[PDB]
C-alpha cells in the first residue's frame, strides 16, 4: 500500500489497452476516464427532472453518489418551515447510503424530528445561513444528543450548508461523518459547496412552484370572498357561513368550525339586580380582552372528509366537538395564531386521543385564529382541524388563512350597516304611523260632514252608496249660495269647516265621483284629512290651499280651460292643487339652504315644493284615504304623474325659467282663426298640454292679487305679518340682516313693494292667458285695478317723505 | 421501530418548555341665462 | 518494485484513484475554467469532449440567474453541434386573449458577444400565432423541420427580406412549462449540409434538455412575482375600503392611491360617468318643443349619456403627482384619444401596444411632460356595477419594465376594476342611509309638531294676553306666578293627594291643571328652578299625545301619576326617595303609556308590527319610553334645562328604570325580589329609623321604584265600585276592539276576554285577575307601610262585590241548565 | 448599434388589420325560562 509516490503512475499510463474497464468511448486517461461517467450520471439526473417535478425521488439520488466522493457514512436533507414566528427544520430524508432504497431513508409526515431555531448545529446553520465544520463534536458549545439516543448512532465528525433561495434558506444537508480521514480534509468542502450547487437548482424550484400554488389560492379566496361579501346586506351569521361555504375546496382542510361571540357588552338596568340581590353568582370565568364575556351563542362547521354534512349547531353545549378542546376559549380569552404539532401529545388542552365517528377521525393539527373587527374586537373564533395534504400547517398556509379571517372581519360594517338601516327603517315607519293617526280623522269627528248616526243609525262605514249619498245632498252647499262659479270668491267669510264642503261639492260638479265610481266616504274623509294636514301658520294654511284649489276649478269650469283636458286629467288637477301648501312652515325654500334643514339635504332644487308632493302622495296612498284606489293601473300612473308635474311647477323658480314656452304657445294659438279647431289640435298633444298645465298651476297659486282691493289689502296684510315673521326668525336663528320685504320695521314701505312684486312676477301670467283666452280676462282688470291702488299708496308714502324732506 | 427512524405516532422535538404563539400582525395594514341675474333676487326667489 | 501486480490487473486501481483524486478530478470541473472543446473544427463528433462541453452547461447553474445568458450560452453552443447558424429564441405571450411570439434572442451564431444578440423590447418583432412555421410549432407543440422552405406551407417571409437573409431549411422545437408554451428556438440553414438529418432532432432534444428547465425557473418567478402582487392589491383595498363609509368618488381614490406600488405603471386615470338615467320632467319639454337639439352623441350598451364628470388621474413617472380634474374638458391628455369612450361605448378589456402605429384611436405623437414620456402602452378597461352597466373607465400607461401588458399582467388589474365594481354596494347604502334618516327626521318633526301645545291654547291656562297684555315667554319668572294662583286647583278641596279621587266630574281640561299643581305641592319646581312656563306647555302636551283610544288615553295617565303623588306625600314613601327622584317619578308617571296604540305586546309579535321589529322585548314599553324623552328633549317644552349634568344624567335614568318596568311580564319574573326588601324592613326592631339604611342603600330604593310603578298602573281596582265598574266596563271594551281586531286582520281566535260573546263571563274572569296579578303588591306594601292601609280595604271589597256578579252569572246558566 | 433584428423604434407585426379586443370574462362568478307551578295562567290574560 504505497503512500505519496504513486502520482505519476495513474493518469501517465493513458489506458495503454484501448478497451481497458470493459469499454471506453473514446478516453485517454483515468482523469478522461471519471469525467464522462459522471457527466453521464449528471445528464441523467438532469433528464429525470426535467419535468414532473419529483423533489425527493432526484435528491436521493444527488445525495446517494454525493456521499461516496466525500465518503461521508450518512447523508441527510433536513427541511426548513415557520411556525407562528419561529423557524423549524423538519426530518425529509435521513440516513442516505449508496446501497439503500427511496423508501428506505424517506421520513413520512409522521415520523418527523423537527429541531427548533438553536438546539444543535442543524439550527445553528439556519441562524447563520453559512457553513460550518466541525472536527470533533463534542468541543462545539452547542450540540444536541436527541438524534442520538433515538438513533443508537453516534456522531464524530459533521459537514453541514444550508440551501438557500435568495435570503430565505430552504433547508439545510449535512454529512455526518468523514470515515478515512480525521478532520474533513478542505478539499472535500469545496466540492461539497460545487456539486451540491446545481442540487440547490431543483429545490428552488420545488419552493418557487409550492408558493405559487399557495400564493394563487389566497388570491382565488380573497376574490370569492370579496365577491359574496357584496353580494347584498345581510347578518353577521348568513355572511360569514356563505363566505366560508363558498371556498372550501381552496382551504385543503378536512373540518373547520367558525364560533360566534355574543356582543351583549353592557347589561342592563334590570339584568344585574339578583347579581347584588344575594343571589344568582356573578360570572367567573374567562372574559375577552376588550372586557366582554366569552360566550359562544352560535357555532357552524364544515366536514369535508366523506360527505359535506354541514350542520349549525343553535346552542353549542360544552361538550361540544370543536369547543371541548378548550383552545376555541382561549383564542378569545387573547388574541393569538394558535399551532399545534402534535394534537394528542399535548397538555395544555385536551384533545382526544381516540376517535370522533364510525370512520375513525382523530385530530393531528389544529389552528385557530380570531375575527377582529378594525376595532380590535374579537367577535368569533374560526378553526381548523387537519390538512388533506397529511403535512402540518406551515407559514404559508398560516398567511392564507390570516389573510382570509381578516378580510372577514374587515367586513363586519356591512353587517353593522344593515343593522342600522333596520333601524332606521323602522323608526321611519313609526313616525310615519304617528303622522297618520294625527292627521287622519277618526270616526267621532267625521259626523260633522256626513252625520250617519243621527240620520241613520249604521256606523259611516256600514252604509251604502246610495244611502250615504242622502245624506250628501242635504248637506252639501248648493253651487249658488257660496258661489264656487266665480272669479270673485271671497273665502274670509266662511268657516274652516264650510271649506271641506265646498270642495267636496266642487268634487261633485266635475262629475267624477260617478265617472270613476270612487267611494263617498273615502273622499269625504280625504277632504277632513287634507284640511287638517295643513298648519294654523298665518297664511299658508287650509284657507290659501283651498283658495288656489278654487281659483283652479273656476280656470277650468268658467274659464273654459276644461275643453282641452279630459275628465280624468280635470280629476289629477283639481285633487293636486287642493294639496300643494299642506306642510308648510312658514320659511321659504332659500330658508332651507340657509338654516341647514333636512329638507334641504334630502332634496336638491325645489326643497319645499317637492317635499309637498312626497306628504300629498302618502296621504292617499294607505286605504279609506286614497280616492284612486278604482282606478286601473294606468288611469293611476297617469294620475301619478299628473300631480309630480303639478305641486312641483307651483315654484317660481321654475316658472321663470319655463315662461318663454308658454307665451310661444300663446302666440302659435293666434295662426289658428277657428278657435274650435286649435282644441282639437292641443286636445291631442301631450307636451303642450302638460306645459300649459304647469303654468296654470302656477297662475292660481299667485292669485288673491286678481281679487277685490277689499279682500287683497287684507290679504296682503296676511302675507307681509308671514314674510315679517320669518324675517324675524331670521335674525337671531340665523344672525343675519333679512332683505327689505322680511323687516317688520320697513312695513311702511309695503305699496311699493307690492307694485314691484306686481310688475315682475305677476302680469305675465295674468296676460298671457287674457290674450290666450278672453274669458279670463277679469282677473286681469281687477289686477292691473289692485296695482293702479297700491302705485296710489305709494305715491302717497313718498309725498309723506318729501314732506319730511322739504317740510 | 424498524419501519421508521425509531420514531413513531406523531413528531418530536428536543424542546421543553411554554409554547409560544403568533402575537398577529397589526401594523401592516392601516346659473341659468339671464341679462342680469339678481333682479329678482331681491325677492324670495334665490 | 514494479511488481504491483495489484496495479497491473485490471479493475482494482479504478477504486483507488477514485478514493483519492476523484473531489479534486471534479473540483477543478464545477469551478470557473472555461470549456476544453475545440470549435474551429467543425465535425468534431464530440468523442470525449462531449462531456466537457456537457459539463460547462451545467456550469452555469450556480444561484445567480438570469436566464438570458445561460440560455445564449447554450444556443452558442447548439449552432456548433446543430452544425448549423443563426438560431433565435422566440419568445411566447399573449394579450387580449390572441397568443403572440415575439423575438428575444436573434441571429445568434457561435462566436457572438450577447451584446449583439440580444433585442430590447423596443424593437422586437412579433409574429401572430395562426400564420407561419412559428406558429404551426407553436400549435402543434412539437418538433419539425421544413427543408427547402419555399415548397413547403405556411412559411412567411416577411423577416427574410427584412434582414436580408436566405432561410434554405429551418428547424424549430417549442419548450414548454407543463402543458404551457414558454419560447420556441429556431434553426435556420445548414452550414454544410442540404438539410437537417434525423439525427439532428434527437441532438437538439438531447441537448436542449438543459435550456428546458432554465427558462421555467424564470417563468415560474415571474408567475409567482404577479401572484404576490395580486394578493397585495386585493388585501390592501379592503382595508381603505372598509375604514368608513362614504361616496364612490373618494372611496375609489382611496382605494387606488393606496395600491399605486404594486401597479408598477408609469401613469394611470380613471373616468367617472354620470350615473342618472332619466333626464327631469322639466328638462325634457324644450327638446320637444324645437328648442335644445337632441343628444346624438356616443352612448352606453344600457342606454345612457357617455360624460366623465370626473377624470382622477396618478402620474408617478417623474415626480409623484395625484390630481383630480372636475369636468375636464374633452382634449384631456387622457381623453384625447378616443379610447375611453370607446370603451364606454363597447365595454371589452382594450390593450393596445403601440401608439405611433395605432390608426383607429390615434394617440399622442408628442412628449407630454418637459422631460421625455411618451404614450406607448395602454390598457383599459371598464367598471360595472353587478348589473353590466358601465361606471367609469380606468386606463393604465406604459409599464415600468418597458414590455407590453400580458396575460399575466391583463388579470392583475382585471381583477382589480372587478372589485373596484363589487365595492359599488357601499357607495351606493351611503346615499340611501342619509336619505333615509332625512325622511325619519322630517317626520319625527311632523309628530313633534302635531303633539305640542302651540300659543293658541296656552293662553287656555296660562294667560298673560289680556290680564297682563303681553305672550308668555316674555313675562318675568316673579312675574309669571301670580296668574297661576288664581287658576290651579287647590290641592285639598279638589282631593288631589288621597287615595280615593276620582276624575269622572273633572273636565278633560282639568286634569292638566291638577297635573301642573302637583309639582308645586312636592316642592320640587321652586328648587330647581325649572321654568313655569315651559312646565305648562309640557303638561299640556302630554294631554295631546296621548290618543283617544277607549281606556288608555291621557285620563288613564293622569290616574296613575295621581296615584304615584298620593302615594309620595300621603303614604309617606317620600322617605327613601330623594327630591330629584320624585320629580323623576312623577314625570316618569304621566307618560308611561303615552301613545298607546290600543293592542298589547303580543300582537305587536303577532303582526309584525314595525314596533316588535326594533324592541326585543317590552315592546309598548320601550317604546312609549323613546316617545316620551323627545317631548323633552327640545327647547320651550322641556322641565330639566335648570339641571347640572350630573343631575341630569341621574333623572334620565330612572325613567328608563320606571316607564320600563311597568310592563306585567317584568312584573311577574322578579316579583318575588321585593318581599325581601320588605321581610328585611320588619326586622329592624326598637325604632322605626329603617328609612336610614334604604337612603344610601339606593338598589333597594331602585326596586321600590320598580314596584311602585306596578302599583300605579293597575290601581283600578282599588277605586271604590263606583268607579271600578265602569273602569272594568271601559277596559273590557277596549280587550274586546283588540279581539275584533286580531280576529280579521290576522285569521285567529283570541283569548277568552277578547271575545264579545264571552261578555257575561266578566266578573269570573275579573275576581282571577285581581287574586292573581293583584291583591300581592296591595298586601305586600299594606304589610310593609301602615300609612297605606285603605288600598286593601278597596281591594277586598271591590272583590266581594264582584263576587255577587260572578255567583249571579253562575245561578244563571246552573238554572238555564237545568232547563235542559 | 447592430440592433440584431436590424429594426428600430417600435415592435413590427406582418399583417395589419382592425384592432381586435378581448371580451369581459364573468362564466365564473356572476352564474345568476319562567319559574312557575304552570306557565299557562299568565296566558290566560294578556301576558305572555
Ligand atoms: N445523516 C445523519 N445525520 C444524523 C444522524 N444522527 C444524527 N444526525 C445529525 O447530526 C446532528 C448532530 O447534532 P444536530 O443539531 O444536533 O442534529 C443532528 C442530526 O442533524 C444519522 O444517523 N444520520
Ligand atoms: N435573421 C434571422 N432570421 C431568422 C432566424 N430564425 C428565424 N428567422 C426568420 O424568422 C422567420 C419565422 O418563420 P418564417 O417562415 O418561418 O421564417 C423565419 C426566418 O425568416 C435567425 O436566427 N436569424
Ligand atoms: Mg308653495
Ligand atoms: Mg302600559
Ligand atoms: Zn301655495
Ligand atoms: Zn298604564
Amino acid at each position: 500500500f504505497a503512500d505519496q509516490y504513486f502520482g505519476r503512475k495513474l493518469s501517465p499510463e493513458d489506458v495503454a489497452n484501448a478497451c481497458e474497464d470493459g469499454c471506453p468511448e473514446g478516453c485517454t486517461s483515468f482523469r478522461e476516464l471519471c469525467q464522462v461517467e459522471e457527466s453521464a450520471a449528471l445528464f441523467e439526473l438532469v433528464q429525470d427532472m426535467q419535468e414532473n417535478v419529483n423533489m425527493e425521488r432526484v435528491v436521493f439520488k444527488i445525495l446517494r453518489r454525493l456521499c461516496s466522493i466525500l465518503h461521508a457514512d450518512r447523508c441527510s436533507l433536513f427541511m426548513y418551515r415557520q411556525r407562528n414566528g419561529v423557524a423549524e427544520l423538519a426530518t425529509r430524508l435521513f440516513s442516505v447510503q449508496p446501497d439503500s432504497v427511496l423508501e428506505d431513508c424517506l421520513v413520512p409526515p409522521d415520523s418527523e424530528i423537527v429541531f427548533p431555531l438553536d438546539i444543535g448545529v442543524v439550527g445553528h446553520v439556519a441562524q447563520t445561513k453559512k457553513m460550518v465544520n466541525v472536527q470533533d463534536v463534542m468541543e462545539c458549545p452547542h450540540f444536541s444528543s436527541f438524534a442520538d439516543e433515538l438513533t443508537d448512532y453516534v456522531t464524530r465528525n459533521i459537514l453541514a450548508t444550508p440551501i438557500m433561495n435568495g435570503k430565505d434558506v430552504v433547508a439545510v444537508i449535512m454529512a455526518v461523518n468523514k470515515l478515512d480521514g480525521p478532520c474533513f480534509t478542505s478539499e472535500d468542502e469545496d466540492v461539497f459547496l460545487k456539486y451540491l450547487n446545481f442540487g440547490t437548482l431543483n429545490l428552488k424550484i420545488y419552493h418557487l412552484s409550492y408558493l405559487h400554488n399557495c400564493e394563487t389560492r389566497r388570491g382565488q379566496v380573497l376574490l370569492w370572498s370579496a365577491n359574496k361579501v357584496f353580494e347584498e346586506l345581510t347578518d353577521i351569521e348568513r355572511q360569514f357561513h356563505k363566505a366560508f361555504y363558498t371556498v372550501r375546496a381552496y382551504l385543503n382542510c378536512d373540518r373547520y368550525s367558525v364560533g360566534l361571540l355574543d356582543m351583549t357588552k353592557e347589561k342592563e338596568f334590570f339584568d344585574v339586580w339578583p347579581v347584588l340581590m344575594g343571589e344568582a353568582q356573578a360570572y367567573s370565568g374567562p372574559r375577552t380582552p376588550d372586557g366582554r364575556e366569552i360566550l359562544f351563542y352560535k357555532v357552524i362547521d364544515y366536514i369535508l372528509h366523506g360527505k359535506e354534512d354541514i350542520k349549525v349547531i343553535p346552542s353549542p353545549p360544552a361538550d361540544h366537538w370543536a369547543l371541548a378542546s378548550g383552545l376555541p376559549t382561549y383564542v378569545a380569552e387573547s388574541g393569538f395564531i394558535c399551532n399545534i404539532m402534535n394534537a394528542p401529545a399535548d397538555e395544555m388542552f385536551n384533545f382526544q386521543e381516540g376517535p370522533l365517528d364510525d370512520s375513525g377521525w382523530i385530530v393531528k393539527n389544529v389552528l385557530s385564529m380570531p375575527i377582529v373587527n378594525k376595532k380590535e374586537e374579537i367577535v368569533g373564533v374560526a378553526t381548523f382541524y387537519n390538512r388533506k395534504d397529511g403535512k402540518p400547517f406551515d407559514e404559508q398556509d398560516e398567511v392564507l388563512m390570516e389573510s382570509l379571517t381578516q378580510f372577514l372581519g374587515w367586513s363586519v360594517l356591512n353587517t353593522d350597516t344593515y343593522d342600522k338601516m333596520n333601524k332606521l327603517e323602522n323608526r321611519k315607519d313609526i313616525a310615519q304611523d304617528m303622522v297618520l293617526y294625527h292627521v287622519r280623522c277618526d270616526r267621532e269627528e267625521i259626523q260633522l260632514i256626513l252625520p250617519t248616526r243621527e240620520r241613520l243609525g249604521k256606523e259611516p262605514a256600514d252604509c251604502e252608496e246610495d244611502e250615504l249619498g242622502k245624506i250628501l245632498k242635504e248637506v252639501l252647499p248648493g253651487p249658488a249660495k257660496f258661489d264656487i262659479y266665480e272669479f270673485h270668491f271671497s273665502d274670509l267669510e266662511c268657516t274652516e269647516l264650510e271649506l271641506v264642503k265646498c270642495g267636496i261639492q266642487m268634487y261633485y260638479e266635475l262629475g267624477v265621483v260617478r265617472k270613476f265610481q270612487i267611494p263617498q266616504e273615502v273622499l269625504v274623509r280625504f277632504l277632513f284629512s287634507v284640511s287638517k294636514g295643513y298648519r294654523r301658520i298665518t297664511y299658508h294654511n287650509w284657507r290659501h290651499g283651498f283658495n288656489v284649489a278654487q281659483t283652479m276649478f273656476t280656470l277650468l269650469m268658467t274659464g273654459k280651460l276644461k275643453s282641452y283636458y279630459t275628465d280624468l286629467e280635470a280629476f289629477a288637477m283639481v285633487t293636486a292643487g287642493l294639496c300643494h301648501d299642506i306642510d308648510h312652515r312658514g320659511t321659504n325654500n332659500l330658508y332651507q339652504m340657509k338654516s341647514q334643514n333636512p329638507l334641504a339635504k334630502l332634496h336638491g332644487s325645489s326643497i319645499l315644493e317637492r317635499h309637498h308632493l312626497e306628504f300629498g302622495k302618502f296621504l292617499l296612498s294607505e286605504e279609506t284615504l286614497n280616492i284612486y284606489q278604482n282606478l286601473n293601473r294606468r288611469q293611476h300612473e297617469h294620475v301619478i304623474h299628473l300631480m309630480d308635474i303639478a305641486i312641483i311647477a307651483t315654484d317660481l323658480a321654475l316658472y321663470f325659467k319655463k315662461r318663454t314656452m308658454f307665451q310661444k304657445i300663446v302666440d302659435e294659438s293666434k295662426n289658428y282663426e277657428d278657435r274650435k279647431s286649435w282644441v282639437e289640435y292641443l286636445s291631442l298633444e301631450t307636451t303642450r298640454k302638460e306645459i300649459v298645465m304647469a303654468m296654470m298651476m302656477t297662475a292660481c297659486d299667485l292669485s288673491a292679487i286678481t281679487k277685490p282691493w277689499e279682500v287683497q289689502s287684507k290679504v296682503a296684510l296676511l302675507v307681509a305679518a308671514e314674510f315679517w315673521e320669518q324675517g324675524d326668525l331670521e335674525r337671531t336663528v340665523l344672525d343675519q340682516q333679512p332683505i327689505p320685504m322680511m323687516d317688520r320695521n320697513k312695513a311702511a314701505e309695503l305699496p311699493k313693494l307690492q307694485v314691484g312684486f306686481i310688475d315682475f312676477v305677476c302680469t305675465f301670467v295674468y296676460k298671457e292667458f287674457s290674450r290666450f283666452h278672453e274669458e279670463i280676462l277679469p282677473m286681469f282688470d281687477r289686477l292691473q285695478n289692485n296695482r293702479k291702488e297700491w302705485k296710489a299708496l305709494a305715491d302717497e308714502y313718498e309725498a309723506k317723505v318729501k314732506a319730511l324732506e322739504e317740510d | 421501530i424498524r419501519s421508521a427512524t425509531r420514531v413513531m405516532g406523531g413528531p418530536v422535538t428536543p424542546r421543553k418548555g411554554p409554547p409560544k404563539f403568533k402575537q398577529r400582525q397589526t401594523r401592516q395594514f392601516k346659473a341659468f341665462n339671464h341679462l342680469e341675474l339678481h333682479e329678482l333676487a331681491q325677492y324670495g326667489i334665490i | 518494485e514494479v511488481e504491483k501486480f495489484l496495479d497491473s490487473n485490471v479493475s482494482f486501481a479504478k477504486q483507488y484513484y477514485n478514493l483519492r483524486y476523484r473531489a479534486k478530478v471534479i473540483s477543478d470541473l464545477l469551478g470557473p475554467r472555461e470549456a476544453a472543446v475545440d470549435f474551429s473544427n467543425y465535425h468534431a463528433l464530440n468523442s470525449v469532449e462531449e462531456s466537457e462541453i456537457i459539463f460547462d452547461l451545467l456550469r452555469d447553474f450556480q444561484d445567480n440567474l438570469q436566464a438570458e445568458k445561460c440560455v445564449f450560452n447554450v444556443m452558442k453552443k447548439l449552432c456548433f453541434l446543430l452544425q448549423a447558424d443563426r438560431m433565435s429564441l422566440f419568445m411566447y405571450r399573449a394579450r387580449n386573449g390572441i397568443a403572440e411570439l415575439a423575438t428575444r434572442l436573434f441571429n445568434v451564431h457561435k462566436d457572438a458577444v450577447l451584446e449583439e444578440c440580444l433585442v430590447a423590447p423596443d424593437s422586437e418583432i412579433v409574429f401572430p400565432l395562426d400564420m407561419g412555421v412559428v406558429g404551426h410549432v407553436a400549435l402543434s407543440k412539437k418538433i419539425v423541420n421544413v427543408p427547402n422552405t419555399e415548397e413547403d406551407e405556411h412559411f412567411c417571409d416577411f423577416v427574410d427580406t427584412l434582414t436580408e437573409y436566405q432561410t434554405k431549411n429551418i428547424l424549430a422545437s417549442p419548450i414548454m412549462n407543463g402543458k404551457d408554451v414558454v419560447a420556441i428556438i429556431m434553426v435556420v440553414n445548414k452550414v454544410d449540409g442540404p438539410h437537417f438529418t434525423e439525427n439532428d432532432e434527437e441532438i437538439l432534444l438531447k441537448y436542449l434538455n438543459f435550456a428546458n428547465l432554465i427558462m421555467k425557473v424564470f417563468h415560474l418567478s415571474y408567475l409567482h412575482n404577479c401572484e404576490t402582487r395580486r394578493g397585495q392589491i386585493l388585501l390592501w383595498s379592503g382595508s381603505k375600503v372598509f375604514e368608513e363609509l362614504t361616496d364612490i368618488e373618494r372611496q375609489f381614490h382611496k382605494a387606488l392611491y393606496t395600491v399605486r406600488a404594486f401597479l408598477n405603471c408609469d401613469r394611470y386615470s380613471v373616468g367617472l360617468l354620470d350615473m342618472t338615467k332619466q333626464k327631469e320632467f322639466f328638462d325634457v319639454w324644450p327638446v320637444l318643443m324645437g328648442e335644445a337639439p337632441p343628444y346624438a352623441g356616443p352612448r352606453t350598451p344600457d342606454g345612457r349619456e357617455i360624460n366623465f364628470y370626473k377624470v382622477i388621474d396618478y402620474i408617478l413617472h417623474g415626480k409623484e403627482d395625484i390630481k383630480v380634474i372636475p369636468n375636464p374638458p374633452p382634449d384631456h391628455w387622457a381623453l384625447v384619444s378616443g379610447l375611453p369612450t370607446y370603451v364606454a361605448q363597447n365595454g371589452l378589456i382594450c390593450n393596445i401596444m403601440n401608439a405611433p402605429s395605432e390608426d383607429f384611436f390615434a394617440f399622442q405623437k408628442e412628449p407630454l411632460d418637459e422631460s421625455g414620456w411618451m404614450i406607448k402602452n395602454v390598457l383599459s378597461m371598464p367598471i360595472v356595477n353587478k348589473k353590466e352597466e358601465i361606471v367609469g373607465v380606468a386606463t393604465f400607461y406604459n409599464r415600468k419594465d418597458g414590455k407590453p401588458f400580458d396575460e399575466m399582467d391583463e388579470t392583475l388589474m382585471e381583477s382589480l376594476t372587478q372589485f373596484l365594481g363589487w365595492s359599488v354596494l357601499n357607495p351606493d347604502t351611503y346615499e340611501l342611509m342619509n336619505k333615509l334618516e332625512n325622511r325619519k327626521d322630517i317626520f319625527q318633526d311632523m309628530v313633534k309638531y302635531h303633539v305640542k301645545c302651540d300659543n293658541e291654547e296656552i293662553q287656555t291656562i296660562l294667560k298673560t294676553r289680556e290680564v297682563y297684555g303681553k305672550e308668555p315667554w316674555e313675562c318675568e319668572e316673579e312675574e309669571l306666578a301670580e296668574i297661576l294662583q288664581g287658576e290651579l286647583p287647590d290641592a285639598d278641596k279638589y282631593e288631589i293627594n288621597k287615595f280615593h279621587f276620582s276624575d269622572l266630574p273633572l273636565t278633560e281640561l282639568e286634569l292638566v291643571k291638577c297635573g301642573i299643581q302637583m309639582y308645586y305641592e312636592l316642592k320640587v319646581v321652586d328648587k330647581f328652578h325649572i321654568p313655569q312656563e315651559a312646565l305648562v306647555r309640557f303638561m299640556y302636551s302630554l294631554s295631546k299625545g296621548y290618543r283617544r283610544i277607549t281606556y288608555h288615553n291621557w285620563r288613564h295617565g293622569f290616574n296613575v301619576g295621581q296615584t304615584m303623588f298620593s302615594l309620595l306625600v300621603t303614604g309617606k314613601l317620600k322617605r327613601y326617595f330623594t327630591d330629584l327622584e320624585a320629580l323623576a317619578m312623577v314625570t316618569a308617571a304621566f307618560c308611561h303609556d303615552i301613545d298607546h296604540r290600543g293592542t298589547n305586546n303580543l300582537y305587536q309579535m303577532k303582526s309584525q308590527n314595525p314596533l316588535a321589529k326594533l324592541h326585543g322585548s317590552s315592546i309598548l314599553e320601550r317604546h312609549h319610553l323613546e316617545f316620551g324623552k323627545t317631548l323633552l328633549r327640545d327647547e320651550s317644552l322641556n322641565i330639566f334645562q335648570n339641571l347640572n349634568r350630573r343631575q341630569h344624567e341621574h333623572a334620565i335614568h330612572m325613567m328608563d328604570i320606571a316607564i320600563i318596568a311597568t310592563d306585567l311580564a317584568l312584573y311577574f319574573k322578579k316579583r318575588t325580589m321585593f318581599q325581601k326588601i320588605v321581610d328585611q324592613s320588619k326586622t329592624y326592631e326598637t325604632q322605626q329609623e329603617w328609612t336610614q339604611y334604604m337612603m344610601l342603600d339606593q338598589t333597594r330604593k331602585e326596586i321600590v321604584m320598580a314596584m311602585m310603578m306596578t302599583a300605579c298602573d293597575l290601581s283600578a281596582i282599588t277605586k271604590p265600585w263606583e268607579v271600578q265598574s265602569k273602569v272594568a266596563l271601559l277596559v273590557a271594551a277596549e280587550f274586546w276592539e283588540q279581539g275584533d281586531l286580531e280576529r280579521t286582520v290576522l285569521q285567529q281566535n283570541p283569548i277568552p276576554m277578547m271575545d264579545r260573546n264571552k261578555a257575561d263571563e266578566l266578573p269570573k274572569l275579573q275576581v282571577g285577575f285581581i287574586d292573581f296579578v293583584c291583591t300581592f303588591v296591595y298586601k305586600e306594601f299594606s304589610r310593609f307601610h301602615e300609612e297605606i292601609t285603605p288600598m286593601l280595604d278597596g281591594i277586598t271589597n271591590n272583590r266581594k262585590e264582584w263576587k255577587a256578579l260572578a255567583d249571579e252569572y253562575e245561578t244563571k246558566m246552573k238554572g238555564l241548565e237545568e232547563e235542559k
